[PDB]
C-alpha cells in the first residue's frame, strides 16, 4: 500500500480499515479527535462512497445524450448538451411532459422517500426491515454497513460472496467514483469557460490540440 | 408546552400581551368613533 | 540594561529615577540655578532671580495689552508689569510671613543625595526667606526697568 | 508571447524564487527564520516526497512570492520602459 | 500543535425548563425573589458571562452564540429596510428624478389624524422622507425595480434564520470547545484573507459587471426601466464592449499583464462625479480590486500548520528595549484568555474607525446624487459620530473589567502594564495639566471675545480681523494636497477631494456639492476646543483604568469589584471611587465632544460649503460666511447658530415635519428628568417608598415582592442614560427638522 502526500496526524488516523485509503488528507479532517456534527470520520467515508455513486450516475448520464446526438436515430431535439436540459433555463429549455417546477417536485418527492428511507437505515440501522412498506421490508434489511447494504435489492447478482472479492470491488468502486467526481467537475467548469458541452468539445479537442485550454483563455461567454 | 404556558406568562410577556391588547381594543374604538371630546349618548 | 531606576536605589519612596528627572546635564543645570544655590546668601539668589522674572514681565504685557497699538504702549505695558511684580512681592511677603518664625530652624532638608549631613537651605528661614524677597522685589522692579529702558527710551532695532 | 516577451521575466523571477526555496536560500517549510540572518531546521509534521525536505506548502508558498515579485519588476520595467 | 476543528456534542439540551425560570444562572436569582431589587438584577447581569461561572470554555461558547443571535437580527432589520424600500416607498420614481423627488420609504397609517406625517415628498407618494441614504447605496449597486429589492429581502430573511439557526446548533448541538477558540492565527489568517480579501475581492467583481454599465445607462440618462437587466451584462459581453470596449479582450489583459488595456474602468482620477457628484464609479472598482490584493497577501502572515507563517508569541516578544525591560513578553498569554482585553482594543478600534468613516464620508462622498441630498450627508456624519463615541467610551469600560477581574501578576505578568501601573500617578498628573491648560487657553479665548464683544472693543478680539489665530499648519497641509495631483501624485488629475482647494466647484441640479473649504481664526479656537474635550475625556477614562485596582484613598479597590457604590464615607467621602464610576462620567465628556464637533460640523457646512449655485456661478450659501465671523464669540453660537437653526423646529407644527417638533419637546423633557436621577440619592426614595408601603398596607394591597429604591449604581444608571436619551435625541430633531426644511 502506497501514499501520497501523507501527514503524521493524518497517517494516525488513515491506517488503512477504508477502500481507497492513500493517506491523504493534507487538511485533516477526517480525524477522530474532533468528531461531532458531519464531520465524523464514518460519515465522510459514507459521504464519499454516495457522491462517488451519483458521480458515476451523472458522469455517464450527462456526456451520454450528446454522443448517440451523433450516431442512431436518436433525432437531435433529443440530442441536447447537459446545460442546454433545462436545468439552467438562462442557458436552454426544453418542453418535457411537464412543466420543470411539477418535473423537480414529482423527483423530489420520488426522491424524499428513498433518500429519508436510506437515512433511516443510517441512523438506527436494521431498522427499515421492520415497519410494512406494501411488502419490500424483508429486502431493506440492510447489512450493517451504510455504504453497502446489500440485499435481495441492492446486490441481486450477488457479486462477491467472499470477502476479498468485496475488497477489490470496493476498492475498485472508490477509485471509479473519483475519477466520476472530478470528471464531473471538469464537465462543469468546462462547459462554463468554454460553454461547449463535453462530447463536442472532445471532439473538437481530438480534431488536432490547437484548441488549448490556453486557447479559451478569453472566457467567451 | 406546560412550560411554555408558564414562560408565556412571565410578568414582562403578560404585560406586553396585555397591552398589546388593550392598545388594539382603543385604536379600534377611536376608529370607530374618532373625535370625541365628550360623551354625546346621554 | 535599564535606564529607569528607584530613586537612589530605594524602591520605596515614591519617586522614581529618569533621564528628565535624572540625567548629568539636567541635574548640573538644575543645581546651577539661584533657588537651588543652597550656600549662598538669599538675598543674592533673590536678586538675580527677581530680576530675570522682571525683563521677562515686559515682553507680553506691552506687546498683547489693550494699548500696544497707542504710542504710550512702552510706557502702559512697563507699568503694568510693574504692577504684576509688587503683586508678586506682596504674595512673597505673605507667604514667608505664615508659613515661617524667626525663632525656628529651616525646614530644609539636611541630607544631601549621598547622605552626608550639610548644612540646612537658610533661605527657609523667616528672615532668610525675607532677604531673599527683598532681593527678589528689588530685583524685580530693576528687571523691569532695565527691560523697559532697552526698547522705546533708546531706539535699540528689534523684531 | 511564450519565451519573447514578459514571459523571460515572469519564468526568471518565479524559477529563481523557488530555486532558492527548494535548497537553502531562503525560508523554508522546515526551515524556521531567526532575524533573517540564520536559518534553524525544523519538521513542519505533513510528509514530504522530495529528498531535501521540499513539500507542498512550500512550493506553493515560493511560486506566490515569485509570482508577485515577477508581477512587480514587470509592471515596474512596462511603466518606466 | 497543529490546528483542527474541535467539538463537543450536545453540551446543553435545548427545553424550555429554564424559560420558566427568571435568572437561572445566578444561583441567588434562581431561587427566587424577595425584594423589587432582585428584578434589576436579574437584567443587569444578564450578559454577564464570566461571572455566572469560572470556565472559559462555558464562556467563549455563550460568546459564539450570542454573536450568531447579534447577527441575526442585524439580518433582519437590513431585510425589514430592502422590504420597506421595496413595497412601501417611491424608489422607482426617485429613480427617474433624483434630484427633485425627496427619498422615503415608510408611510404610515391614518389612525388619529397621525397621517399628517404623511407629507408630500413627491412623485406621487405621501411619506416620511428618511435620511438613511439607502436610496443612493441601491442606486450605486444597479438596483432599477422594486423585484430586485423583494429578492434582497426575502434573501436577507433566510439569512437571518440561517444565522439564528446556526446560533442554536453551535451551543446545543455542536459547541467547540477552548483550544478552538484560543486559536488566534487561523482566525486572523481567516478574516483578513477570507473574509476582508475574498469580500472586497467579490464586491469589486459586482461593481464590475452589474454596476458600473447599469450606472453608466443610467447616468446616459436611459429611463431605468429601458435599462437591460444586469445578467444580460454577464450573458451579452458586446453589450459591456459597447459602454467599455476593452472589455472585448476579456481577461487576456490580465495574464498577458498588459493591464493597461484595462485603463478603461480601472481608473485612478480622483474627485467627484460631475454629473452625479459622487467618487467616479471606475475609481471605487480599481480600489477595491486593491483592497483585496492586499488583504489577500496580509492573510498569509501567521502560521497554522504548514510552517510557514508568524508565531504571533515570537513577534510580540522579540520587541523589548532598554526603556521598557521586558515588554510584550506574556502580552499573547494575556490576549488569548480574557475576553475583556480583547473586547476593549476592539472597540477602542471600531470607534476609531467609525468616526475616521464620518469624516471621509462627508469629505469624498462615494455615493451618486449623495452630495447634493443634504438631510441624508448631516444624518449620516452626525451618526456615525455618534456611534464612535459611544464605542470609544465602551473600550474604557472594559479595560477598567479586565483591570480589576482578569489581571493577575501571579500566573499572567507581562511588564508594560505593569511599568504603567507602576507610573499612573505621572501620567495622571501630566494629563491633568494639559487638559487645564488647554482648557484655559480655547475656551479663555471664547470667553476673552465675548467679553472684548461686549465692552464694544472688537479690535481686541481673537478674530480674523483684530487678533487672527490662523492655522498655518492645517492650511498649509491642504495647500500641499491641492497640489498634489500632478506634481507628486502623478497618474491622478484630481485631488483626492474638492475641499483641499483648486477651485473646481461641482455643483448637481443647481445645489452645491463641494467646494474648497477655508480654514480662518474660527476654525482654529473650535479645533482647539474639539482636542481640549478629547483631552478630558481621555484623562476620565484613563484615570478610571489606571486607578481600577488600587489607589492612596482606599488600598484594596479591586476587592471590592469592577462596579460599586463606594465604601462608606469615610476618609472624608468615597463617592463614586469605583471604575464604573469613571466611565459614567466620560459618557457625560463623550457627549460634550460630540455634541461640540457635530454643531461644527453642521455650523461650517450650513456656512461655508451647501448652499445654492446660479447662472453665473454665485453661490449662495445656505447661512452667507456668518460662521467666519459669529462662531467667535458664545453670543454668536447662541444666537447664529441655535437661535436662528431652532426656528424650523419650533415653526414645524401643522405641517408634516411635525414629528421632529414633538421629538424635540419630548427630548427636552426626557433630558430634564434625568436630572431627578442624577441629582438625588436612594436614601431619600427609600424613606418616601415606606409610606407609600404604608399607605398599600393600610388597605391590604401592599405587594410580597418588597418595593426597593433602586441601587445607588443603578440610579446612576438610570440618570446618564436618560441624560444621553434626551440630549441626543434633542439634537436628533433639531438637525433633521432643520436640514430637512432648508435643505
Ligand atoms: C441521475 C442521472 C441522470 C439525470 C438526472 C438525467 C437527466 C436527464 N436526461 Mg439522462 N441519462 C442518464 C442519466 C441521467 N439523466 C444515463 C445514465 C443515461 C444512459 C447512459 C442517460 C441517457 C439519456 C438520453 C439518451 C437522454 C437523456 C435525457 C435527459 C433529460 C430528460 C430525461 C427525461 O426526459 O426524463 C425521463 C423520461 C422518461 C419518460 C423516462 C434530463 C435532464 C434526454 C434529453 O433530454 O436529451 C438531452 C435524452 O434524450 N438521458
Ligand atoms: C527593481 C525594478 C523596479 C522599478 C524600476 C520600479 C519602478 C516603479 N515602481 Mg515598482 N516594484 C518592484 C520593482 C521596481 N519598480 C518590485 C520588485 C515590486 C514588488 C515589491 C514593486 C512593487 C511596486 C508597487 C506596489 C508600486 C510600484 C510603483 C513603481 C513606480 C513609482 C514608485 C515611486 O517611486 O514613486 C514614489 C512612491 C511614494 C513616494 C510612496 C509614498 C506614499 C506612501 C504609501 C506613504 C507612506 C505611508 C506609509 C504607509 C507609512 C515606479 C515607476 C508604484 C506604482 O504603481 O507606480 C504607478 C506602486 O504602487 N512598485
Ligand atoms: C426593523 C424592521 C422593520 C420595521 C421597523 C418595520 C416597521 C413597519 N412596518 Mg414592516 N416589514 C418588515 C420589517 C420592518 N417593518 C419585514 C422584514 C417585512 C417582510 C419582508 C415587513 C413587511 C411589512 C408589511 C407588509 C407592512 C409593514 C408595515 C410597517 C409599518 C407598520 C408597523 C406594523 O407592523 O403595523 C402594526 C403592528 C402589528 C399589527 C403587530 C405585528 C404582528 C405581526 C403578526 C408580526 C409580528 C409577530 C412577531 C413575529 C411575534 C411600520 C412602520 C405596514 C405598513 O407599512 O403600513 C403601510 C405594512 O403593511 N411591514
Ligand atoms: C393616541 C395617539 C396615537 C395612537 C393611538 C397611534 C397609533 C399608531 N401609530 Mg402613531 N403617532 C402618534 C400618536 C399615536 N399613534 C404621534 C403623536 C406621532 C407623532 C410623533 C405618531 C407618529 C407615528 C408614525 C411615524 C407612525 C405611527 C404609526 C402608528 C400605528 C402603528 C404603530 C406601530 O405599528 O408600531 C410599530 C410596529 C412594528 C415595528 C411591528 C413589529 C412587531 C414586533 C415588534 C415584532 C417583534 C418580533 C421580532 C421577530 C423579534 C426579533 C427576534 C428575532 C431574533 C427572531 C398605530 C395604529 C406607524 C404607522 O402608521 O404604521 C404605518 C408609523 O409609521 N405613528
Ligand atoms: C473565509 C472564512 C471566514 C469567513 C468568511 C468568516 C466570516 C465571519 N466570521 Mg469567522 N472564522 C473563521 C473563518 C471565516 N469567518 C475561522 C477560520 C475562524 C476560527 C476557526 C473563525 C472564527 C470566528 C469567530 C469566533 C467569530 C467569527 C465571526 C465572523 C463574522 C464576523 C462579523 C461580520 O463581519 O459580519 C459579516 C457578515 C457577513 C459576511 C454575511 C455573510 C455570512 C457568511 C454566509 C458567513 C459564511 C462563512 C462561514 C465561515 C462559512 C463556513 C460555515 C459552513 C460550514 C456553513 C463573519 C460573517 C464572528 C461571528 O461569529 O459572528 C457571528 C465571531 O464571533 N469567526
Ligand atoms: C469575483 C469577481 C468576478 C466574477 C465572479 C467575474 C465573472 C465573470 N467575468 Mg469578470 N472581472 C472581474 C471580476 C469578476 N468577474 C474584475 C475585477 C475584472 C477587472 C479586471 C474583470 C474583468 C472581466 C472581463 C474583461 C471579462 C470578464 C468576464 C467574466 C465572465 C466570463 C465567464 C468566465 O469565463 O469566467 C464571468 C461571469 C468576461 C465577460 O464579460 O463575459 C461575458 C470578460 O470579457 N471579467
Ligand atoms: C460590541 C459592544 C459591546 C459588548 C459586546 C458589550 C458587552 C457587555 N457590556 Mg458594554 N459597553 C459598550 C459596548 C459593548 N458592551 C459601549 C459602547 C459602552 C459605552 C456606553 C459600554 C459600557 C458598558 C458599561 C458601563 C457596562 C457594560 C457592561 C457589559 C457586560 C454586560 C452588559 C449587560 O448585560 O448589561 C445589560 C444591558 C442592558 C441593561 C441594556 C440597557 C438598555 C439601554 C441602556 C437603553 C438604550 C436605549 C435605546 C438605544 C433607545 C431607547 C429605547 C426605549 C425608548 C424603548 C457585557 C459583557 C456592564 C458590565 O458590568 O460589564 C461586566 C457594565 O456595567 N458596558
Ligand atoms: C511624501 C508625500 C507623497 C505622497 C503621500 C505620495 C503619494 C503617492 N504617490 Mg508620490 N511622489 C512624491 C511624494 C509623495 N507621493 C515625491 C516627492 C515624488 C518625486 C517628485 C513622487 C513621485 C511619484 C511618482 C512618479 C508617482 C507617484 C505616485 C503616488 C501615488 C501612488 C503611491 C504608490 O506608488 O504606492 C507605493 C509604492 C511603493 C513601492 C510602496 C513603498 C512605500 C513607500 C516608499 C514608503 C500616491 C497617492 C504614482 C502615481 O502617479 O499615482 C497614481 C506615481 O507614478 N509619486
Ligand atoms: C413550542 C411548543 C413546545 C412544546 C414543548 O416544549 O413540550 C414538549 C416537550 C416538553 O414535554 C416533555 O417532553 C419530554 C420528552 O421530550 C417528556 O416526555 C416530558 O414528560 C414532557 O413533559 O418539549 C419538547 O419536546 C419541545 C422541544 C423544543 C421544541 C421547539
Ligand atoms: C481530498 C481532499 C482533502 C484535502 O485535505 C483537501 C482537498 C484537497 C480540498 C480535498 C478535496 C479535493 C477535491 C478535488 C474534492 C472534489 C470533490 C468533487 C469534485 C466532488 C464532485 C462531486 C460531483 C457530483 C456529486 C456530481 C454529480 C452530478 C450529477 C448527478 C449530474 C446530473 C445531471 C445530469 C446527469 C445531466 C443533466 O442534464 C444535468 C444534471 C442534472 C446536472
Ligand atoms: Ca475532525
Amino acid at each position: 500500500r502506497p501514499l501520497w502526500f501523507a501527514s503524521k496526524q493524518s497517517l494516525s488516523y488513515l491506517d488503512g480499515s477504508l477502500p481507497g485509503d492513500y493517506g491523504f488528507d493534507p487538511l485533516g479532517l477526517s480525524d477522530p479527535e474532533g468528531t461531532g456534527g458531519f464531520i465524523e470520520p464514518r460519515w465522510l467515508a459514507y459521504g464519499e462512497v454516495i457522491n462517488g455513486r451519483f458521480a458515476m450516475l451523472g458522469a455517464v448520464g450527462a456526456i451520454a445524450p450528446e454522443y448517440l446526438g451523433k450516431v442512431g436515430l436518436i433525432p437531435q431535439e433529443t440530442a441536447l448538451a447537459w446545460f442546454q436540459t433545462g436545468v439552467i433555463p438562462p442557458a436552454g429549455t426544453y418542453n418535457y411532459w411537464a412543466d420543470n417546477y411539477t418535473l423537480f417536485v414529482l423527483e423530489m418527492a420520488l426522491m424524499g422517500f428513498a433518500e429519508h428511507r436510506r437515512f433511516q437505515d443510517w441512523a438506527k440501522p436494521g431498522s427499515m426491515g421492520k415497519q410494512y412498506f406494501l411488502g419490500l421490508e424483508k429486502g431493506f434489511g440492510g447489512s450493517g454497513n451504510p455504504a453497502y447494504p446489500g440485499g435481495p435489492f441492492f446486490n441481486p447478482l450477488g457479486f462477491g460472496k467472499d470477502e476479498k472479492s468485496l475488497k477489490e470491488l470496493k476498492l475498485k468502486e472508490v477509485k471509479n467514483g473519483r475519477l466520476a467526481m472530478l470528471a464531473i467537475l471538469g464537465y462543469f467548469i468546462q462547459g462554463l469557460v468554454t460553454g461547449v458541452g463535453p462530447y463536442q468539445n472532445l471532439l473538437d479537442h481530438v480534431a488536432d490540440p490547437v484548441n488549448n485550454n490556453v486557447l479559451t483563455s478569453l472566457k467567451f461567454h | 408546552m406546560r412550560d411554555l404556558k408558564t414562560y408565556l406568562s412571565v410578568a414582562p410577556v403578560a404585560s406586553t400581551l396585555w397591552f398589546a391588547a388593550l392598545a388594539g381594543l382603543l385604536i379600534e374604538i377611536n376608529r370607530f368613533f374618532p373625535d370625541a371630546l365628550t360623551f354625546p349618548f346621554f | 540594561y535599564q535606564v529607569v531606576q528607584p530613586i537612589n536605589g530605594d524602591p520605596f519612596i515614591g519617586s522614581l529615577e529618569t533621564p528628565v528627572t535624572s540625567s548629568p546635564l539636567v541635574a548640573w543645570y538644575l543645581s546651577n540655578l539661584p533657588g537651588y544655590r543652597t550656600a549662598v546668601n538669599p538675598l543674592l539668589r533673590g536678586i538675580e532671580v527677581g530680576l530675570a522674572h522682571g525683563f521677562l514681565l515686559v515682553g507680553p504685557f506691552v506687546k498683547a495689552g489693550p494699548l500696544r497699538n497707542t504710542e504710550i504702549a512702552g510706557q502702559a505695558g512697563s507699568l503694568a508689569a510693574g504692577g504684576l511684580v509688587v503683586i508678586l512681592s506682596i504674595c512673597l511677603t505673605i507667604y514667608g510671613i505664615s508659613s515661617f518664625n524667626e525663632g525656628d530652624p529651616s525646614t530644609a532638608p539636611s541630607l544631601t543625595l549621598t547622605g552626608r549631613k550639610k548644612q540646612p537651605d537658610q533661605l527657609q528661614t523667616a528672615d532668610g526667606w525675607a532677604k531673599f524677597t527683598g532681593g527678589f522685589f528689588f530685583g524685580g522692579i530693576s528687571g523691569v526697568t532695565w527691560a523697559f529702558f532697552l526698547l522705546y527710551v533708546l531706539d535699540l532695532p528689534y523684531f | 508571447f511564450i519565451g519573447s516577451p514578459t514571459n523571460l521575466i515572469m519564468v526568471t523571477s518565479t524559477s529563481l524564487m523557488l530555486f532558492a526555496g527548494r535548497f537553502g536560500l531562503a525560508p523554508s517549510a522546515n526551515r524556521k527564520a531567526t532575524a533573517g540572518l540564520k536559518l534553524e531546521a525544523r519538521d513542519s509534521g505533513l510528509q514530504t516526497g522530495d529528498p531535501a525536505g521540499f513539500t507542498l506548502a512550500d512550493t506553493l508558498a515560493c511560486g506566490v512570492v515569485g509570482h508577485i515579485i515577477g508581477v512587480g519588476v514587470v509592471l515596474g520595467l512596462k511603466n518606466i520602459g | 500543535p497543529e490546528v483542527k476543528i474541535l467539538v463537543d456534542r450536545d453540551p446543553i439540551k435545548t427545553s424550555f425548563e429554564q424559560w420558566a425560570k427568571p435568572g437561572h444562572f445566578s444561583r441567588t436569582i434562581a431561587k427566587g425573589p424577595d425584594t423589587t431589587t432582585w428584578i434589576w438584577n436579574l437584567h443587569a447581569d444578564a450578559h454577564d458571562f464570566d461571572s455566572h461561572t469560572s470556565d472559559l470554555e462555558e464562556i467563549s461558547r455563550k460568546v459564539f452564540s450570542a454573536h450568531f443571535g447579534q447577527l441575526s437580527i442585524i439580518f433582519l432589520w437590513l431585510s425589514g429596510m430592502y422590504f420597506h424600500g421595496a413595497r412601501f416607498s417611491n424608489y422607482e420614481a426617485w429613480l427617474n428624478d433624483p434630484t427633485h423627488i425627496r427619498p422615503s420609504a415608510q408611510v404610515v397609517w391614518p389612525i388619529v389624524g397621525q397621517e399628517i406625517l404623511n407629507g408630500d415628498v413627491g412623485g406621487g407618494f405621501r411619506g416620511i422622507q428618511i435620511t438613511s441614504g439607502f436610496f443612493q447605496i441601491w442606486r450605486a449597486s444597479g438596483i432599477t425595480s422594486e423585484l430586485q429589492l423583494y429578492c434582497t429581502a426575502i434573501g436577507a430573511l433566510v439569512f437571518a434564520a440561517l444565522m439564528l439557526f446556526a446560533g442554536w446548533f453551535h451551543y446545543h448541538k455542536a459547541a467547540p470547545k477552548l483550544v478552538w477558540f484560543q486559536d488566534v492565527e487561523s482566525m486572523l489568517n481567516h478574516h483578513l484573507a477570507g473574509l476582508l480579501g475574498l469580500g472586497s475581492l467579490s464586491w469589486a467583481g459586482h461593481q464590475v459587471h452589474v454596476s458600473l454599465p447599469i450606472n453608466q445607462f443610467l447616468n446616459a440618462g436611459v429611463d431605468p426601466k429601458e435599462i437591460p437587466l444586469p445578467h444580460e451584462f454577464i450573458l451579452n459581453r458586446d453589450l459591456l464592449a459597447q459602454l467599455y470596449p476593452s472589455f472585448a479582450e476579456g481577461a487576456t489583459p490580465f495574464f498577458t499583464l498588459n493591464w493597461s488595456k484595462y485603463a478603461d474602468f480601472l481608473t485612478f482620477r480622483g474627485g467627484l462625479d460631475p454629473l452625479t457628484g459622487g467618487l467616479w464609479l471606475t475609481d471605487i472598482a480599481h480600489h477595491h480590486l486593491a483592497i483585496a490584493i492586499l488583504f489577500l497577501i496580509a492573510g498569509h502572515m501567521y502560521r497554522t500548520n504548514w510552517g510557514i507563517g508568524h508565531g504571533i508569541k515570537d513577534i510580540l516578544e522579540a520587541h523589548k528595549g532598554p526603556f521598557t525591560g521586558q515588554g510584550h513578553k506574556g502580552l499573547y498569554e494575556i490576549l488569548t484568555t480574557s475576553w475583556h482585553a480583547q473586547l476593549s482594543i476592539n472597540l477602542a478600534m471600531l470607534g476609531s474607525l467609525t468616526i475616521i468613516v464620518a469624516h471621509h464620508m462627508y469629505a469624498m462622498p462615494p455615493y451618486p446624487y449623495l452630495a447634493t441630498d443634504y438631510g441624508t450627508q448631516l444624518s449620516l456624519f452626525t451618526h456615525h459620530m455618534w456611534i464612535g463615541g459611544f464605542l470609544i467610551v465602551g473600550a474604557a469600560a472594559h479595560a477598567a473589567i479586565f483591570m480589576v477581574r482578569d489581571y493577575d501578576p501571579t500566573t499572567r505578568y507581562n511588564d508594560l502594564l505593569d511599568r504603567v501601573l507602576r507610573h499612573r500617578d505621572a501620567i495622571i498628573s501630566h494629563l491633568n495639566w494639559v487638559c487645564i491648560f488647554l482648557g484655559f487657553h480655547s475656551f479663555g479665548l471664547y470667553i476673552h471675545n465675548d467679553t472684548m464683544s461686549a465692552l464694544g472693543r472688537p479690535q481686541d478680539m481673537f478674530s480674523d480681523t483684530a487678533i487672527q489665530l490662523q492655522p498655518v499648519f492645517a492650511q498649509w497641509i491642504q495647500n500641499t494636497h491641492a497640489l498634489a495631483p500632478g506634481t507628486t501624485a502623478p497618474g491622478a488629475t484630481t485631488s483626492t477631494s474638492l475641499t483641499w482647494g483648486g477651485g473646481d466647484l461641482v455643483s448637481v441640479g443647481g445645489k452645491v456639492a463641494l467646494l474648497p473649504i477655508p480654514l480662518g481664526t474660527a476654525d482654529f479656537l473650535v479645533h482647539h476646543i474639539h482636542a481640549f474635550t478629547i483631552h478630558v475625556t481621555v484623562l476620565i477614562l484613563l484615570k478610571g483604568v489606571l486607578f481600577a485596582r488600587s489607589s492612596r484613598l482606599i488600598p484594596d479597590k479591586a476587592n471590592l469589584g469592577f462596579r460599586f457604590p463606594c465604601d462608606g464615607p469615610g476618609r472624608g467621602g468615597t463617592c463614586q471611587v469605583s471604575a464604573w464610576d469613571h466611565v459614567f462620567l466620560g459618557l457625560f465628556w463623550m457627549y460634550n465632544a460630540i455634541s461640540v464637533v457635530i454643531f461644527h460640523f453642521s455650523w461650517k457646512m450650513q456656512s461655508d460649503v451647501w448652499g445654492s449655485i446660479n447662472d453665473q456661478g454665485v453661490v449662495t450659501h445656505i447661512t452667507g460666511g456668518n460662521f467666519a465671523q459669529s462662531s467667535i464669540t458664545i453670543n454668536g453660537w447662541l444666537r447664529d447658530f441655535l437661535w436662528a437653526q431652532a426656528s424650523q423646529v419650533i415653526q414645524s407644527y401643522g405641517s408634516s415635519l411635525s414629528a421632529y417638533g414633538l421629538f424635540f419637546l419630548g427630548a427636552h423633557f426626557v433630558w430634564a428628568f434625568s436630572l431627578m436621577f442624577l441629582f438625588s440619592g436612594r436614601g431619600y426614595w427609600q424613606e418616601l417608598i415606606e409610606s407609600i408601603v404604608w399607605a398599600h398596607n393600610k388597605l391590604k394591597v401592599a405587594p410580597a415582592t418588597q418595593p426597593r429604591a433602586l441601587s445607588i449604581v443603578q440610579g446612576r444608571a438610570v440618570g446618564v442614560t436618560h441624560y444621553l436619551l434626551g440630549g441626543i435625541a434633542t439634537t436628533w430633531a433639531f438637525f433633521l427638522a432643520r436640514i430637512i426644511a432648508v435643505g
